[PDB]
């Protein structure tokens, strides 16, 4: 008697490296603990006050950065609840952009408490019974905690006043010349229809000066050099090819075919009068630009040379379709003259240095058009990617903003006001779904208590000076950061605002990944390949 | 290289940072264990056996430490806990400190000797401004100022908040033990206070024996477990059949001997029991042996035998109840006898069973007041840091009881040094100047590591402080600030003195000494060759 | 029983973890504190190769580290900042960083909130740097002959810590005269940097035109003359030589008349390409394309020059020296695309043989021609020339000159302990902490030139705060001095540069509070 068998049945006819956990112990409590390690990992991130994180991946990549997402991409996440709790992130940074760690609190913050009250006696049904319905009282409140909206999107000031929260939690120390490089590209591309495109914001990293040094250029950047003698152009008359530039061959094998000495000695005085005949026909249509998607043979390089035309080759397609949406051009798959409608223009098209790097920028001086880049300087390659993290919440958030302009408060305002109001909700709602109810509530307070935490400062007091407030009826009233001692004040005077958009997603999608998490029961890992 | 040595050889900036990082890791280890608020390690054996302590000395000792500039500081633990008996973290830490200060000194390529210098005369100025400023004495403070220390040394233990009736035992213990000798010189020898320990009931349910507490028990169960006029006789000898020496052989050549002899090896051992137990000894202590049929006289004679007792505890009951301990039954006639003059004396003698054990309480011996603490705890775990923890505070109450001063706690002396120090180094040199300035920023780091651990703001708090301690030393009439450290239950200063929160003065006197005597060997060293092992 | 990462999976969190950052990144520090200076020292690094690099330069040195630490990693990344956007700074903005780091060490072991330190490390350096914009010394008076001082005096500053600091009055001289002819855009491709092993120092040299070694010569290339007194010069990327006249070309004959016909074909091609060239005047002919032996040997009855696989650069060299362009066909040779120079040679440099265009008085190019004695030893000249030519470029765009010797960094240091004693009191601490780390250049400087840097950096705080601004290390007396007078002239946009790179890479660095290193 040393050795316990495997029972008969599914616990033998498993596999070798198989796993199987059943029951609330095995399955459920220990998906809880892994959303919680999860939670705990990301936790010290979030807001303004939330810290740095060094991740190096598998292939020895550094990030730098306290933006959930990109933290839980870089983590090799495992445990399978604790993936789909990432899932939910991740849906949440595609459907907002922005949110990604209140997804993340508020899940395991609901999974601990629904653990809690697993362990004082409700069943997972009920339990997923109240949270559901208090998912449902909270997207019925949030309307009503709405505070103020943006009223406007196509001026710069009140634009960057908007985006400034989003970036501010990024990029804590320097935000207003972030909210207003982003809010000056934002109303550049910003159409006079309401629909707004994000990859139309482009931003190049360039290593050198410092954060202060980025701008903004209405129009497009590109790290290349110039494949001819010219380099710069004053009023662009840009014309686009998807094809080479180089003399159209046959999609069939071709051949030469010679069979007279004259043949053989006319053969390539004819390919180049050819090539000269083809670039001065472009040349002649007033065309002193061309942009070529292919490559550039030598002669048809001699030719533009000769007649003033700056040749620019982008090996990318998707850099040649933002081009010409930038200068208002067609990409023409032949080699023939644009009509003056297929032709693009660019006040500006110039090589210009920017640090040590070569660039050539078509600019417009106009302060509008298709498409803007952020140049972005700085000292390190990882601040420049985290910086284009900031820039990417910005947009987002201008997006957010064109879809819904209504705001809630921030600094855990809203999140205080949603758990009063879903307490005194569960208050009212008899039988067992009121500790739902409840504990679903006092999840929102995992916001404000990661805020304080982050902060510096005791969450307790935070916490309660902020009931107090809210039950004196202050619902804009959320903690200030810039305090060393636990200290609250008015959101909206303060101007730290959220999207009504980015709390709705945010608080759906954690509830779905916690109930979903809690409707597991059993599971059937297989040996890991 | 040229040079021929079978080692490796570190020399310069290089030996110096290492040492320095050394004497780091060994301060790190313990800076969490400082003050009210520090908190216990756990420390595995490599086997399962765990020990749970806050003394830096005990868990200094238990490390195993690879590096000799940190080998040097755990031996500076050792050296504070043999002298002193508290500071074993103090010393540390402000060991490492000035180390670390010293070699940044160092680097900025102020001379080592002129560091050490510097050092050496800001430690006499400090021993001296102790001595002269902040110490208080215990005759003008009463019996509530051992309370107050013991009190002092019991937080951060985990015999802290019942530090209200701890400190009382252990202040009645060392009060017990007190002794005076010739030279008429009042001594309280702590080490014969006995500490036994007995997981079981709470820690509120430790026990102050009047009298001694064996851990022994009676040697037969037909023996008595109670007697209440003990006459007590200590024994160093073993009641045994006796058995001829060595050198002494039995022969016989007439078999008509060998019954008598054989007898005799046994009526030997009866007679010197019975000489014994003629005088009166009911109770009989023996750090040898006991053969059953020696048990079996004291069995019906009705007295209470007890063997392999430990000779330390055998000359502690004899010291306290009056007795002899005897190696022989011999005296200055050539023959053998027991005088009831070499008995001791206890008003009661029992065998008392603590949780699932037994022991012996020898209780009201005459001739002299002793004491034993039982401690009771959860389990052997709080019952070794209890004693751990006990040790420290009775030897605290004895440094406060031989030398009647004490100085407040909290960092209060470490930053009124600071404050002094900094001004008393601009009279002394230029680089010795920076050497003291660094010796007095040092001392900072008591207050600096006690507010970390209490989760509070180190450089607010310890700069109110500072700010108070100069108000002390730059205005004649607020020198009550002297008195002010730190708060760590609510992160503000506080009248320490007041408050209670007391320290023998001899506890910051050496460990300043120790500190300053490590840092300088440390620094000392400007190379180092290890030598590739055979 | 199912861990949340992947086994393996380091991760280090909190204080200890910030101060081993800190730690690590005194150590990048103490890898090329000891280049600082006229009195610094340069580092022998070598690859697995075994290939030795010798370098003063600190971006280089860190390039060569084989850095994994990640907060480590900021710091050679933040001196390859400095040498992209200036060329010059690369030590002093790792120094800077690791002695912030240094200074914030205690307060971040004591637990000072990272946001507060950065937030102080921010203000500092807006504070200091639009202090150099204010104290900055700017001559108002567009003067060429004091612009070109300036840049000399920059220059030779610049070049004040290299192997060629007992001919830097020469290389200065040599770079200023290069970045001065070349165009608005001062590209480097446009200054030619040659090095011909053998030879001294002194015996470098700036050719006002161009100059590339001699490419594969066939036979005849011996028969060629060697030196033209005004040639034409036809820039070409046409290969001379007998060839498939297209790789999917197939000849079909069915007469021996037709063959003949063709080969002759072949044959009067080239001839008639190499007939053009002739005519167009050029006694002087350069292909980026082979040029073959009977093409060769055409020129040299000819008594014409020819060159072939001239590199690209080269090519493009001699086209903005002599005037020309380069012709893919040569059948619109014209005087306006031919090149011209006064003088064209091939001349014995060290072993091997060079092709100088000199006398080009439309230059916009130059070529240097380094001498000396290794490989690395004229690779670290060619990269002090860089440093002193970034140098030049970025002061004639900006001539907002400070002083050196650790002069602006005391100044900077003592109006940032005026500005701290006036602030509350958190802060405080960390300003003159960033004020103290400011004086790490100064003290570097006179440990690295064996002096009591304590002494010194006494006085210098003294000095400044009695009135004087460009006060700074004395090197060779082994005292202060006014180093604007000295003429240890800096570019401002050099330090500004630096005190940004440094404070933004410590912001960085503790900012981070827990670093999470995945399994590979
Ligand atoms: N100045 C501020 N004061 C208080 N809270 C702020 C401030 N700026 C941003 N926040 C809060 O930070 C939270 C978002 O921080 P972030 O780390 O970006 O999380 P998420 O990834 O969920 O957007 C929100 O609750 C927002 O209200
Ligand atoms: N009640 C208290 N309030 C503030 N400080 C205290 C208090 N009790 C003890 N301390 C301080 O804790 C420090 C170290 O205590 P501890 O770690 O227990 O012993 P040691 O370090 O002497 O081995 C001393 O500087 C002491 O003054
Ligand atoms: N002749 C000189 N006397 C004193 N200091 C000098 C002199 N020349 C340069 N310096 C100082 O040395 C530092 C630059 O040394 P170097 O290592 O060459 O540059 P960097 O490290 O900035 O690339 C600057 O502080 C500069 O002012
Ligand atoms: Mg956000
Ligand atoms: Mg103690
Ligand atoms: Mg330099």
């Amino acid at each position: 008697a040393l050795h316990v068998p495997k029972a008969p049945g599914f616990a033998q006819m498993l596999k070798e490296g198989a796993k199987h956990f059943s029951g609330l112990e095995e399955a459920v409590y220990r998906n809880i603990q892994a959303c919680k390690e999860l939670a705990q990992t990301t936790r010290t991130a979030y807001g303004p006050n939330g810290m740095n994180k060094m991740v190096i991946n598998h292939l020895e990549k550094l990030f730098v950065t306290n933006d959930a997402a990109t933290i839980l991409r870089e983590l090799e996440v495992q445990h399978p609840a604790a993936k789909m709790i990432v899932m939910a992130s991740h849906m949440q940074e595609q459907e907002v952009g922005d949110g990604t760690n209140f997804v993340l609190v508020f899940a395991g913050a609901l999974l601990e408490l629904a653990e809690e009250l697993l362990r004082i006696g409700l069943s997972v049904s009920e339990v997923i019974e109240g949270y559901e319905i208090a998912c449902r009282k909270a997207h019925e409140i949030l309307p009503n905690l709405v505070c103020c909206s943006a009223k406007n999107l196509r001026d710069i000031d009140e634009v960057s006043s908007l985006l400034r929260t989003s970036i501010m939690s990024k990029q804590y120390g320097n935000e207003v010349f972030l909210a207003k490089l982003i809010a000056q590209a934002c109303v550049s591309i910003f159409p006079d229809s309401g629909h707004f495109n994000v990859d139309n914001i482009r931003v190049c990293k360039i290593l050198g000066s410092g954060i202060s040094s980025s701008s903004v250029l209405h129009g497009m950047v590109f790290k290349k050099e110039t494949e001819g003698d010219v380099t710069s152009v004053k009023d662009a008359k840009i014309a686009v090819y998807s094809c080479p530039f180089d003399g159209m061959i046959t999609e069939t094998k071709g051949t030469v075919l010679i069979k007279t000495a004259e043949e053989l000695m006319n053969f390539s005085k004819g390919e180049e009068n050819l090539m000269d005949a083809q670039v001065k026909a472009i040349a002649d249509t007033g065309a002193n630009v061309v942009v070529t998607g292919g490559k550039v043979a030598d002669m048809a390089l001699h030719y533009a040379n000769k007649y003033n035309i700056m040749l620019v080759r982008l090996n990318s397609k998707w850099d040649l379709r933002r081009l010409c949406k930038t200068v208002g051009a067609t990409a023409l798959p032949r080699l023939t003259p644009p009509v003056l409608e297929e032709m693009g223009h660019c006040d500006s098209v110039y090589l210009s240095e920017v640090g040590d790097t070569q660039v050539v920028v078509f600019k417009h001086e106009k302060e509008d058009g298709a498409i803007s880049t952020i140049v972005l300087r700085g000292s390190t390659d990882n601040l420049m990617d985290d910086i284009e993290r900031a820039v990417d919440d910005g947009v987002n958030t201008f997006k957010v903003l064109t879809r819904d302009k209504r705001l809630v408060p921030g600094g855990g305002a809203t999140e205080i006001e949603l758990a009063k109001q879903i307490t005194s909700y569960g208050e009212t709602c008899p039988g067992l779904e009121q500790y739902a109810i409840k504990k679903f509530a006092e999840a929102f307070e995992a916001i404000p208590r990661a805020l304080a935490e982050n902060s510096g400062v005791k969450a307790n007091e935070v916490i309660s000076k902020l009931y107090a407030v809210h039950q004196e009826g202050n619902k804009n009233v959320g903690l200030d950061i810039e305090a060393e001692v636990p200290a609250v004040k008015d959101m909206l005077e303060a101007g730290i605002l959220d999207t009504y958009l980015g709390k709705y997603w945010a608080i759906k999608l954690a509830t779905n990944a916690a109930v979903t998490v809690l409707r597991v029961d059993q599971i059937i890992m297989a040996k890991p390949a | 290289g040229p040079l021929s040595v079978f080692g490796d050889r570190s020399t310069g900036e290089t030996i110096r940072s290492q040492n320095v990082m050394a004497a780091a890791s060994i301060a790190n280890i313990v800076k969490s264990s400082l003050g009210p608020v520090g908190l216990d390690k756990m420390l595995v054996d490599d086997i399962g056996d765990v020990t749970i302590t806050n003394d830096g000395a005990t868990i200094l000792k238990l490390l195993e430490v690879e590096h000799p500039a940190a080998k040097v500081l755990c031996e500076l633990a050792d050296l504070q806990d043999k002298e002193v008996g508290d500071g074993t973290t103090s010393v540390v830490i402000i060991a490492a400190e000035l180390l670390k200060n010293a070699d940044e000194l160092v680097k900025q390529k102020i001379h080592p000797t002129s560091v050490i210098s510097g050092y050496r005369l800001a430690c006499k100025e400090a021993v001296r401004y102790i001595n002269e400023n902040l110490i208080v004495n215990t005759d003008e403070l009463g019996r509530d100022c051992l309370i107050n220390a013991a009190k002092t040394s019991m937080s951060s233990k985990i015999i802290g908040i019942n530090g209200d009736f701890f400190a009382n035992m252990v202040v009645d213990a060392v009060l017990a033990i007190k002794y005076t000798d010739i030279r008429g010189q009042p001594r309280y020898p702590v080490n014969s206070v006995n500490i036994l320990k007995a997981h079981g009931r709470s820690q509120m349910e430790s026990m102050l024996i009047s009298g001694y507490a064996l851990n022994c028990v009676v040697g037969s169960q037909g023996m008595p477990k109670r007697i209440v006029n003990a006459k007590i006789a200590c024994l160093d000898f073993s009641l045994q059949k006796t058995k001829m020496k060595l050198g002494v052989q039995v022969v016989i050549t007439d078999p008509e001997k060998l019954d008598q002899i054989r007898q005799r090896e046994s009526d030997i051992t009866k007679e010197r029991i019975q000489k014994i137990l003629a005088t009166g000894a009911n109770v009989i202590l023996t750090t040898g042996g006991i053969d059953d049929m020696c048990l079996k006289y004291f069995v019906e004679a009705g007295a209470m035998a007890v063997r392999r007792v430990l000779k330390r505890d055998l000359k502690r009951i004899a010291k306290a109840s009056g007795a002899t301990i005897l190696s022989t039954l011999a005296n200055l006639e050539g023959e053998e006898t027991f005088e009831a003059a070499m008995l001791g004396q206890a008003e009661e003698v029992v065998q008392e069973r603590i949780c699932d054990d037994e022991l012996i309480l020898i209780k009201n011996t005459k001739a002299r007041t002793s004491a034993s603490i039982i401690l009771r705890g959860a389990n052997d775990f709080m019952c070794d840091e209890m004693e751990r923890s006990l040790h420290d505070a009775l030897c605290v109450v004895k440094r406060v009881l031989e030398s009647k001063s004490v100085v407040p706690g909290g960092g209060a002396v470490e930053a009124a040094l600071s404050i002094y120090l900094e001004n008393y180094a601009t009279s002394m040199g230029s680089r010795e100047q920076l050497a003291i300035a660094e010796f007095a920023r040092s001392l900072l780091v008591i207050p600096n590591t006690l507010a970390v651990n209490a989760a509070q703001d180190s450089t607010d708090l310890v700069a109110k402080l500072r700010a108070f301690h100069n108000e002390a030393q730059v205005n004649p009439e607020r020198k009550n600030l002297k008195w002010i450290g730190l708060d760590l239950s609510n992160g503000k200063p506080r009248d320490n003195k007041q408050a209670g929160v007391f320290e023998p003065t001899i506890v910051k006197v050496k460990s300043l000494k120790f500190a300053t005597e490590a840092a300088i060997t440390i620094l000392r060293i400007d190379d180092l060759i290890k030598l590739h092992p055979e | 029983p199912v861990i949340l990462l992947k086994e393996g999976t380091d991760s280090s969190q909190g204080i200890p973890q910030l101060v081993s950052n800190i730690s690590a990144c005194q150590v990048i520090a103490e890898a090329v504190r000891t280049t600082l200076g006229p009195r610094g020292m340069d580092k022998l690094i070598v690859d697995g190769r075994g290939k030795a690099t010798i370098s003063n330069d600190g971006a280089t040195i860190l390039k060569l580290l084989d850095v994994v630490h990640p907060a480590a990693k900021t710091l050679v990344d933040i001196a390859k900042s400095q040498d992209a956007e200036v060329g010059d700074g690369t030590t002093s903005v790792t120094l800077l960083a690791a002695e912030f780091l240094k200074q914030v060490k205690p307060y971040v072991e004591e637990g000072l909130h990272p946001q507060i330190i950065i937030r102080a490390f921010r203000t500092a350096t807006q504070l200091a740097v639009n202090k150099i914009k204010e104290i900055a010394v700017t001559v108002k008076k567009a003067d060429k002959v004091e612009q070109r001082k300036l840049l000399e005096k920059c220059a030779m500053t610049a070049l004040s810590s290299k192997l060629i600091s007992q001919q830097k009055a020469f290389f200065a001289k040599m770079v200023v005269d290069a970045v001065m002819m070349l165009d608005d855009l001062l590209q480097l491709k446009m200054i030619g940097i040659k090095k011909v092993q053998g030879g001294a120092l002194e015996d470098s040299q700036l050719v006002a035109g161009v100059a590339f070694k001699k490419t594969f010569s066939y036979a005849g290339f011996e028969m060629q003359p060697k030196k033209y007194h005004n040639p034409k010069i036809a820039l070409l990327n046409v290969e001379l030589e007998l060839k498939a006249e297209k790789d999917n070309a197939e000849i079909r004959v069915h007469t021996v008349e037709d063959y003949q016909a063709i080969v002759d074909a072949e044959w009067n091609i080239l001839y008639d390409k190499l007939e053009k060239i002739h005519h167009s005047g050029a006694k002087v002919v350069l292909s980026k394309l082979p040029i073959g032996d009977v093409a060769t040997q055409y020129f040299a009855d000819r008594d014409m020059f020819c060159a072939g696989r001239v590199p690209e650069e080269d090519l493009k060299r001699t086209m903005m020296a002599c005037g020309g362009s380069i012709q893919t066909s040569v059948n619109a040779l014209s005087a306006d695309v031919l090149g011209r120079c006064q003088v064209f040679e091939e001349t014995q440099i060290g072993g091997e043989r060079y092709n100088f265009f000199t006398g080009c008085p439309k230059a916009k190019t130059c070529t240097f021609i380094l001498r000396g004695g290794a490989e690395q030893f004229m690779e670290e000249t060619e990269r002090s020339l860089h440093d002193a030519i970034m140098i030049v470029r970025r002061a004639i765009k900006n001539d907002s000159v400070v002083a050196g010797g650790g002069a602006i960094e005391m100044e900077l240091s003592k109006y940032l302990r005026d500005y701290s004693r006036t602030i509350p009191g958190k802060q405080q601490l960390l300003i003159g902490a960033y004020a103290k780390a400011l004086e790490i250049i100064p003290r570097q400087l006179c440990d690295n030139a064996g002096f009591d840097a304590t002494n010194i950096l006494n006085k210098l705080r003294a000095r400044h705060a009695q009135g004087g601004t460009w006060y700074g290390v004395d090197i060779n007396n082994e005292d202060i001095a006014d180093n604007f007078e000295a003429f240890v002239w800096e570019p401002a946009m050099v330090r500004i540069n630096a005190l940004t790179a440094a404070s933004e890479a410590a912001c960085l660095i503790v900012s981070v509070d827990e670093t999470i290193k995945n399994p590979r």
